Protein backbone atom coordinates (compact mmCIF):
# COMPACT_ATOMS: atom_id res chain seq x y z
CA UNK A 1 0.00 0.00 0.00
CA UNK A 2 2.90 2.10 0.63
CA UNK A 3 5.17 -0.67 -0.57
CA UNK A 4 7.44 2.21 -1.71
CA UNK A 5 7.22 5.07 0.21
CA UNK A 6 7.82 3.11 3.51
CA UNK A 7 10.91 1.74 1.60
CA UNK A 8 12.26 5.31 0.70
CA UNK A 9 11.52 6.67 4.59
CA UNK A 10 13.28 3.53 6.11
CA UNK B 1 16.32 28.29 16.32
CA UNK B 2 15.38 30.59 13.06
CA UNK B 3 19.03 30.76 11.84
CA UNK B 4 19.81 27.41 11.87
CA UNK B 5 16.95 25.97 11.15
CA UNK B 6 16.28 28.30 8.23
CA UNK B 7 19.90 27.19 6.83
CA UNK B 8 18.80 23.41 7.24
CA UNK B 9 15.96 23.98 4.70
CA UNK B 10 18.35 25.97 2.48
CA UNK B 11 20.39 22.88 2.46
CA UNK B 12 17.98 20.76 2.44
CA UNK B 13 16.13 22.02 -1.28
CA UNK B 14 15.78 19.14 -3.79
CA UNK B 15 17.50 18.68 -6.99
CA UNK B 16 16.28 20.32 -10.19
CA UNK B 17 15.08 17.50 -12.24
CA UNK B 18 15.38 17.77 -15.44
CA UNK B 19 13.34 16.79 -18.59
CA UNK B 20 13.11 17.29 -22.32
CA UNK B 21 9.30 18.59 -24.57
CA UNK B 22 9.24 15.85 -26.71
CA UNK B 23 10.60 15.63 -30.43
CA UNK B 24 6.84 15.10 -31.43
CA UNK B 25 3.72 17.99 -31.00
CA UNK B 26 2.61 17.77 -27.45
CA UNK B 27 -0.92 15.84 -27.61
CA UNK B 28 -3.00 14.93 -24.51
CA UNK B 29 -1.27 11.92 -23.67
CA UNK B 30 1.99 13.10 -24.32
CA UNK B 31 1.95 16.18 -22.54
CA UNK B 32 0.62 13.92 -19.47
CA UNK B 33 3.46 11.50 -19.92
CA UNK B 34 5.68 14.79 -19.28
CA UNK B 35 4.08 15.70 -16.24
CA UNK B 36 3.61 13.07 -14.53
CA UNK B 37 7.29 11.98 -15.30
CA UNK B 38 8.61 14.74 -13.84
CA UNK B 39 6.45 14.58 -11.04
CA UNK B 40 7.30 10.72 -9.86
CA UNK B 41 10.72 12.06 -10.44
CA UNK B 42 10.55 14.98 -8.72
CA UNK B 43 8.28 13.15 -5.78
CA UNK B 44 11.40 10.75 -5.51
CA UNK B 45 13.64 13.92 -4.24
CA UNK B 46 10.65 15.27 -2.22
CA UNK B 47 11.10 12.20 0.22
CA UNK B 48 14.82 13.00 0.80
CA UNK B 49 14.20 16.33 0.93
CA UNK B 50 11.43 15.40 4.15
CA UNK B 51 14.35 13.71 5.85
CA UNK B 52 16.18 16.70 6.11
CA UNK B 53 13.83 18.65 7.73
CA UNK B 54 14.97 18.43 11.35
CA UNK B 55 12.43 16.36 13.66
CA UNK B 56 10.68 14.90 10.39
CA UNK B 57 12.93 11.66 10.59
CA UNK B 58 11.75 11.63 14.55
CA UNK B 59 7.97 11.37 13.81
CA UNK B 60 6.32 8.18 13.64
CA UNK B 61 6.57 6.78 10.22
CA UNK B 62 2.44 6.74 9.87
CA UNK B 63 3.16 10.20 10.88
CA UNK B 64 5.83 10.77 8.36
CA UNK B 65 3.79 8.56 5.70
CA UNK B 66 0.55 10.56 5.96
CA UNK B 67 1.77 14.03 5.76
CA UNK B 68 3.80 13.24 2.94
CA UNK B 69 0.67 11.60 1.47
CA UNK B 70 -1.39 14.17 2.39
CA UNK B 71 0.90 17.29 0.85
CA UNK B 72 3.21 16.30 -2.22
CA UNK B 73 0.71 17.85 -4.94
CA UNK B 74 0.73 20.93 -3.17
CA UNK B 75 4.96 20.86 -2.16
CA UNK B 76 4.98 19.90 -6.41
CA UNK B 77 3.08 22.70 -6.96
CA UNK B 78 4.85 24.72 -4.45
CA UNK B 79 8.24 24.15 -6.00
CA UNK B 80 6.74 24.96 -9.16
CA UNK B 81 5.78 28.26 -8.52
CA UNK B 82 8.97 29.68 -7.21
CA UNK B 83 10.28 28.51 -9.83
CA UNK B 84 7.99 29.99 -11.94
CA UNK B 85 7.89 33.42 -10.05
CA UNK B 86 9.81 35.45 -12.28
CA UNK B 87 8.09 34.14 -15.46
CA UNK B 88 4.79 35.32 -15.93
CA UNK B 89 2.58 33.53 -18.05
CA UNK B 90 4.46 30.33 -17.71
CA UNK B 91 5.66 27.42 -15.84
CA UNK B 92 8.75 26.64 -15.94
CA UNK B 93 8.85 22.96 -14.89
CA UNK B 94 11.83 22.03 -15.63
CA UNK B 95 14.71 24.42 -17.70
CA UNK B 96 13.74 22.71 -20.57
CA UNK B 97 10.19 22.19 -19.97
CA UNK B 98 9.03 25.77 -19.95
CA UNK B 99 5.22 25.65 -20.92
CA UNK B 100 2.91 28.66 -21.62
CA UNK B 101 -0.18 29.10 -20.35
CA UNK B 102 -2.25 28.28 -23.59
CA UNK B 103 -0.07 25.11 -23.86
CA UNK B 104 -2.46 24.01 -21.20
CA UNK B 105 -5.82 23.92 -23.81
CA UNK B 106 -3.74 20.73 -24.90
CA UNK B 107 -4.89 18.60 -22.15
CA UNK B 108 -8.86 18.53 -20.96
CA UNK B 109 -9.11 20.20 -17.89
CA UNK B 110 -5.39 21.32 -17.01
CA UNK B 111 -6.08 25.07 -18.70
CA UNK B 112 -7.41 25.70 -15.24
CA UNK B 113 -5.34 24.36 -13.21
CA UNK B 114 -2.08 26.01 -15.04
CA UNK B 115 -4.54 29.62 -14.16
CA UNK B 116 -4.74 28.79 -10.71
CA UNK B 117 -1.01 28.12 -10.28
CA UNK B 118 -0.34 31.11 -12.61
CA UNK B 119 -2.08 33.15 -10.40
CA UNK B 120 -0.65 31.81 -6.89
CA UNK B 121 2.63 32.66 -8.62
CA UNK B 122 1.59 36.34 -9.30
CA UNK B 123 0.25 37.06 -6.15
CA UNK B 124 3.71 35.44 -4.52
CA UNK B 125 5.64 37.50 -7.27
CA UNK B 126 3.23 40.64 -6.32
CA UNK B 127 4.11 40.24 -2.66
CA UNK B 128 7.72 39.75 -3.60
CA UNK B 129 8.23 36.57 -1.87
CA UNK B 130 12.04 36.24 -0.49
CA UNK B 131 13.79 32.54 -0.72
CA UNK B 132 13.99 32.13 2.78
CA UNK B 133 10.29 32.66 3.30
CA UNK B 134 9.85 30.19 0.16
CA UNK B 135 12.10 27.58 2.77
CA UNK B 136 9.82 28.27 5.59
CA UNK B 137 6.36 28.39 3.40
CA UNK B 138 7.32 24.96 1.61
CA UNK B 139 7.95 23.52 5.01
CA UNK B 140 4.97 24.50 6.55
CA UNK B 141 2.80 23.15 3.72
CA UNK B 142 4.76 19.65 4.51
CA UNK B 143 3.90 20.00 8.15
CA UNK B 144 0.64 21.68 8.12
CA UNK B 145 -1.78 18.61 7.10
CA UNK B 146 -5.01 17.40 9.00
CA UNK B 147 -3.95 14.86 11.20
CA UNK B 148 -7.08 13.45 12.91
CA UNK B 149 -5.89 10.62 15.39
CA UNK B 150 -4.76 7.69 13.47
CA UNK B 151 -5.44 4.35 15.04
CA UNK B 152 -1.97 2.50 14.97
CA UNK B 153 4.04 11.69 21.18
CA UNK B 154 4.39 12.12 17.70
CA UNK B 155 1.43 14.81 17.29
CA UNK B 156 3.31 16.59 20.04
CA UNK B 157 6.31 16.42 18.39
CA UNK B 158 4.62 17.76 14.88
CA UNK B 159 3.23 20.60 16.72
CA UNK B 160 6.90 21.74 18.23
CA UNK B 161 8.36 21.47 14.37
CA UNK B 162 5.21 23.69 12.71
CA UNK B 163 5.72 25.91 15.64
CA UNK B 164 9.56 26.40 15.05
CA UNK B 165 8.85 26.78 11.28
CA UNK B 166 6.16 29.35 12.04
CA UNK B 167 8.68 31.14 13.94
CA UNK B 168 11.28 31.28 11.41
CA UNK B 169 9.22 32.20 8.92
CA UNK B 170 8.02 35.63 11.62
CA UNK B 171 11.91 35.47 12.24
CA UNK B 172 12.47 35.97 8.70
CA UNK B 173 10.27 38.60 8.14
CA UNK B 174 11.30 40.80 11.00
CA UNK B 175 14.60 41.12 8.50
CA UNK B 176 12.30 43.71 6.51
CA UNK B 177 12.30 46.05 8.95
CA UNK B 178 8.76 47.19 8.59
CA UNK B 179 6.25 48.32 10.51
CA UNK B 180 4.46 45.91 13.51
CA UNK B 181 1.22 45.73 11.07
CA UNK B 182 2.72 45.26 7.93
CA UNK B 183 5.03 42.24 9.43
CA UNK B 184 1.39 41.04 10.58
CA UNK B 185 -0.04 42.04 7.32
CA UNK B 186 3.00 40.15 5.23
CA UNK B 187 2.25 36.57 7.25
CA UNK B 188 -1.37 36.79 6.60
CA UNK B 189 -0.60 37.45 3.19
CA UNK B 190 1.43 34.74 3.07
CA UNK B 191 -0.60 31.81 5.25
CA UNK B 192 -3.95 32.82 3.32
CA UNK B 193 -2.39 31.68 0.07
CA UNK B 194 -1.85 28.08 1.64
CA UNK B 195 -5.35 27.71 0.96
CA UNK B 196 -5.17 28.31 -3.12
CA UNK B 197 -2.18 26.11 -2.74
CA UNK B 198 -4.08 23.71 -0.89
CA UNK B 199 -6.87 24.28 -3.65
CA UNK B 200 -4.93 23.79 -6.86
CA UNK B 201 -3.69 20.77 -5.33
CA UNK B 202 -7.29 19.02 -4.80
CA UNK B 203 -7.66 19.85 -8.81
CA UNK B 204 -4.46 18.76 -9.55
CA UNK B 205 -5.11 15.67 -7.71
CA UNK B 206 -8.66 14.69 -8.96
CA UNK B 207 -6.88 15.50 -12.06
CA UNK B 208 -4.53 12.82 -12.38
CA UNK B 209 -7.18 10.19 -10.45
CA UNK B 210 -9.42 10.94 -13.62
CA UNK B 211 -6.65 10.88 -16.35
CA UNK B 212 -5.31 7.40 -14.44
CA UNK B 213 -9.07 6.12 -15.02
CA UNK B 214 -9.73 7.22 -18.92
CA UNK B 215 -5.77 5.45 -19.34
CA UNK B 216 -5.01 8.96 -20.53
CA UNK B 217 -1.69 8.02 -19.45
CA UNK B 218 0.06 5.04 -17.99
CA UNK B 219 1.14 6.11 -14.38
CA UNK B 220 4.27 4.46 -12.55
CA UNK B 221 5.98 3.78 -9.59
CA UNK B 222 5.99 6.09 -6.66
CA UNK B 223 3.30 8.44 -7.97
CA UNK B 224 1.04 5.23 -8.87
CA UNK B 225 1.69 4.53 -5.60
CA UNK B 226 0.62 8.16 -4.42
CA UNK B 227 -2.23 7.89 -5.76
CA UNK B 228 -3.61 4.58 -5.40
CA UNK B 229 -4.06 6.36 -2.18
O1 LIG C 1 0.12 16.75 -13.32
C1 LIG C 1 -0.03 17.90 -12.92
N1 LIG C 1 1.02 18.71 -12.58
C2 LIG C 1 0.82 20.06 -11.99
C3 LIG C 1 1.94 20.36 -10.94
C4 LIG C 1 3.20 19.75 -11.09
C5 LIG C 1 4.25 20.28 -10.36
C6 LIG C 1 5.56 19.73 -10.46
C7 LIG C 1 5.73 18.63 -11.32
O2 LIG C 1 6.96 18.06 -11.45
C8 LIG C 1 4.68 18.10 -12.06
C9 LIG C 1 3.42 18.69 -11.95
C10 LIG C 1 2.38 18.14 -12.75
C11 LIG C 1 -1.48 18.39 -12.67
F1 LIG C 1 -1.82 19.34 -13.38
F2 LIG C 1 -1.58 18.83 -11.41
F3 LIG C 1 -2.37 17.21 -12.88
Amino acid sequence: RHKILHRLLQ
Amino acid sequence: SPEQLVLTLLEAEPPHVLISRPSAPFTEASMMMSLTKLADKELVHMISWAKKIPGFVELSLFDQVRLLESCWMEVLMMGLMWRSIDHPGKLIFAPDLVLDRDEGKCVEGILEIFDMLLATTSRFRELKLQHKEYLCVKAMILLNSSMYPLVTDSSRKLAHLLNAVTDALVWVIAKSGISSQQQSMRLANLLMLLSHVRHASNKGMEHLLNMKCKNVVPVYDLLLEMLNA
